[PDB]
């Protein structure tokens, strides 16, 4: 059907937000891997490619990245079942037909019983 | 139609007369020409059981840990359950990490009852200071009417204040609010609310959201005083009413697309949510590394 | 006034132990207009109706007092032995068609005010004519309420 | 790996932990079943969002009513001015062998019927409704506002107060004193 | 009919382009990454 | 119909790149261990850009 419909700006905010946990990964090392580890660990564990393993501090926010990346798939794959499966004229009782308007010109054919049958009745 | 009366050019006026306290003081009436008024048209538990049953698999894993005895529980079997959220002993946490992946689709099913199962609107009525301070707002409120009207008339009653703010936005036409809502230039207005229950059915798109749903302020035929009609009208009345044929008149004329208003939500998403939870992720930091080992 | 016990319109409360209404007080937290209000206790026939006057509540009430102040009258008010309007009944030799209730009770000189939101009658104006009515409503329906799953 | 290897492989892997690795032909066998058990998921969870999202009295106009069943017995109080808008018209003739054969003495006798479930529905003025279904939680009023007439006065034809108290009305719509009673005993409560 | 794709062409184009550029500086990368481990 | 031929296609795209950058290592088995893998991400440098095609795989199974 489309490209992406889900606002570019949030997949930039997804990208900022990926070299977040870049950041919050290697500045940690110091404190109790600092230089394209954590890179490679955040696209192992944000990708969820691998989900588990992969001081406790980092790894406590590691895991709630790791549950938000869950989340934000949910959320994503619940739109890409939403707006695929989520949210005309119905005869005379339309009011296209009782309020006949020139954007809803209809037409037929001259001497015909159809147009008999439009000139008996009356609205 | 009141001059008509009053000087009697119209012995009978029918009109769609928003009948005044004002206009009965000056003319009699009969019952009201239809329902109307003033109206203003415009554009907990689960959570708990989650941490109590990984806590009891945490200390399962510990006493397994312990009975290989006869690789750290404190560590990577912690962070192992929270990838099985998202040996031996271990084949039956996989049964449980499979059950927290049936608990992932049964909150996917549920976070798609909540995204589907939103409408929103803005607008309350008099009780907006929109109104009432429009100048105290950025930016300032936007509202007009067709002169020499009863609903202005009862402004005057109300706030002519109000009406020093509608003058400089009044009126002429209904096709003038139909621009000035669809190119913006008046923000939503108010009248009789009846014709707007036409027009905003009979709006394209029906974004032109009108004086609330619905709600009428300006709430609740002229008679020539002494006329000995009124009975008569009055008694054919309960029976038009008691027969219901003023809701015949009412499929011939009413309707157009806000009377299928179909529940307007969304159809991408901008809520908070994790802006919430971002300010509290950093702050984790701030607990731990002050805990460092001091002694 | 005779006053069909319909709530809020007309909260009919017992009174005090004093035969007094209390000094209730509103979410606002304002003493509500209460009225001493005489009519029956058994609200039942062939039970024994015993006229107490009891406290009410309501829309009514603080209409009524405006127009004491508006309109310099006082108000004399009532419960219904019937708690029912009252319409055009035959009575016994099978045609005597006789506003019963409400409508009696003024057409009995009885009430000489009814101050209830009156469902308008082309044929209860054939009689009894109304002011400018309250509120424009209808019927509609009581539904049971389903149960979650 | 002919004891419990396998075993934990396909529990490994049926069960999707380990998606990924974990003789050729059989590894060829094995990836169609992690397919199929990817299918198995995508299915089930489509029956979660389904059979959860997945598939009343509207008024006069339901045959419930136009051909009124003893399994939907209705009533309402006599001496009336509902039952008057019943003997009015005219295809109601077989609604009151339900309207005029099971009424009541009080709304609140048909409230209880609601509520202890004897008959199923009630046709009463909307506003005492509308207001305990805010206040109760198990009461959805249906249909329009059938005969929608106006909530008057009992005043008598010769009584010249009509008047002033008319001029009142209308100082009270006019000012919102009716708005001022819709604070005040109205808008309150909610389900 | 009774209709019983384009979202995935896009994802065909997309994701093709993206690994030719991939693969188009893997060498040039890698050959200055042996130069970057000389040092 | 058509969607199963695409499949294909750039799956054996993928398999090669993985031959060829198995092979420019040089300056485990591509034959193998890797094709096993390319199924598991159905469902190292260039291994990053595969868990990328991997995360698209997983796009086309919330598709």
């Amino acid at each position: 059907s489309f490209m992406q419909p889900f606002q570019s700006t949030l997949w930039l905010l997804v990208g900022l937000s990926v070299h977040v946990v870049a950041v919050m990964l290697y500045l940690l090392d110091r404190f109790s891997l600092t230089l394209s580890s954590a890179m490679w660990f955040s696209w192992r564990v944000l990708l969820n490619s691998g989900i588990g393993e992969g001081s406790f501090s980092a790894r406590i926010l590691g895991m709630v990245w790791a549950g938000f990346a869950m989340i934000i798939v949910a959320s994503y794959t619940a739109n890409l079942a939403a707006f695929l499966v989520l949210d005309r004229i119905t005869g005379i009782n339309d009011p296209r037909l009782r309020n006949p308007s020139d954007k809803f010109i209809y037409a037929t054919v001259k001497q015909s019983s159809v147009d008999i049958y439009f000139r008996r009745q009356v609205e | 139609m009141i001059g008509e009366v009053v000087y009697q050019r119209a012995v009978m006026a029918v009109g769609s007369l928003t009948i005044n306290e004002e206009r009965s003081e000056v003319v009699d009436f009969s019952v009201p020409f239809v329902e109307t008024g003033i109206s203003v048209m415009v554009s907990a538990s689960v959570w708990v059981m989650m941490f109590v049953m990984l806590l009891i698999v945490s200390a399962i894993a510990v006493f397994v840990f312990e009975y290989f005895s006869p690789s750290f529980t404190i560590g990577k079997a912690i962070w192992l359950l929270w990838g099985l959220v998202f040996t031996t002993s271990k084949i039956m946490v996989s049964v449980w990490a499979f059950f927290a992946v049936i608990f992932l689709a049964s909150y996917t099913a549920n976070l798609a009852a909540f995204m589907i199962q939103r409408f929103v609107d803005q607008v309350t009525g008099l009780s907006d200071k929109k109104f009432q301070r429009p100048h105290d707002y950025s930016p300032p409120f936007r509202f007009g009417t067709v002169p020499n009207g009863s609903t202005e008339r009862n402004i005057r009653n109300n706030y002519p204040y109000m009406h020093q703010y509608m003058t400089k936005f009044n009126q002429k036409g209904v096709e003038d609010a139909l621009v000035s809502l669809k190119t913006g230039k008046l923000d939503a207005f108010i009248y009789d609310a009846a014709v707007l229950n036409y027009k905003a059915g009979r709006d394209e798109g029906c974004k032109l959201v009108t004086i609330g749903s619905g709600y009428i302020f300006a709430t609740t035929i002229a008679l020539q005083k002494g006329s000995p009609w009124k009975r008569q009208i009055d008694l054919a009345l309960l029976q038009f009413v008691g027969d219901g044929e003023m809701e015949e008149l009412e499929t011939l004329w009413l309707t157009g697309i806000c009377h299928n208003e179909k529940n307007e939500v969304m159809s991408i998403d901008n809520m908070a949510g994790v802006f919430y939870m971002l300010a509290a992720a950093m702050a984790l930091s701030l607990i731990t590394f002050i805990w460092e080992h001091l002694f | 006034i005779v006053t069909i016990h319909q709530e809020p319109f007309v909260y009919v409360k017992p009174t005090l132990s004093d035969g007094t209404c209390k000094e209730e007080f509103t979410v606002n937290g304002d003493p509500v207009k209460k009225v001493i209000c005489t009519g029956p206790n058994d609200t039942s026939p062939g039970s024994p109706r015993h006229t107490v006057p009891q406290c009410c509540y309501g829309f009514c009430i603080d209409l009524l007092i405006k127009l004491a102040r508006t309109m310099n009258f006082t108000y004399e008010v009532h419960l219904v032995a019937d708690g029912k309007f009252g319409t055009q009944e035959r009575v016994n030799n099978s045609n005597k068609k006789e506003w019963n209730g409400m409508m009696g009770e003024l057409l009995s000189g009885q009430a000489d005010m009814i101050v209830a939101p009156l469902t308008i009658n082309n044929e209860r104006a054939q009689y009894i004519e109304f002011s400018k009515p309250f509120k424009y409503q209808g019927l509609t329906i009581l539904v049971k309420k389903e149960i979650p799953r | 790996l002919t004891l419990s290897s396998a075993m934990w492989f396909s529990w490994r892997v049926l069960l999707n932990s380990g998606i990924g690795e974990g003789s050729f032909s059989a590894r060829i066998l094995g990836m169609v079943w992690a397919g199929f058990a990817m299918i198995i998921v995508a299915s089930y969870t489509a029956n979660l969002a389904a059979f959860l999202v997945l598939d009343r009295i509207t008024g006069i106009n339901d045959p419930r009513l136009r051909n009124p069943s003893d399994k939907f017995i209705y009533a309402t109080v006599k001496q009336s001015s509902v039952d008057i808008y019943f003997r009015r018209q005219v295809e109601l003739s077989t609604m009151y062998r339900h309207m005029e054969k099971h009424n009541y003495e009080s709304a609140a006798e048909a409230i209880q019927a609601v509520r202890d479930n004897k008959l199923h529905a009630f046709i009463w003025d909307s506003a005492v409704l509308e207001f305990e279904a805010s206040q109760k939680c198990d009461l959805v009023t249906t249909g329009e506002l059938f005969f929608r007439s106006g909530f008057g006065i009992g005043m008598r034809k010769d009584s010249p107060w009509k008047q002033n108290v008319s001029l009142s009305i209308l100082k009270s719509h006019e000012n919102g004193f009716m708005e001022d009673l819709d604070k005040t005993w109205v808008r309150y409560q909610e389900c | 009919d009774s209709r019983s794709f384009e979202n995935m062409a896009g994802v065909f184009m997309l994701v093709a382009g993206g690994i030719v550029a991939g693969i188009f500086l893997i060498f040039i990368e890698i050959a200055y990454k042996r130069h970057k481990d000389a040092r």
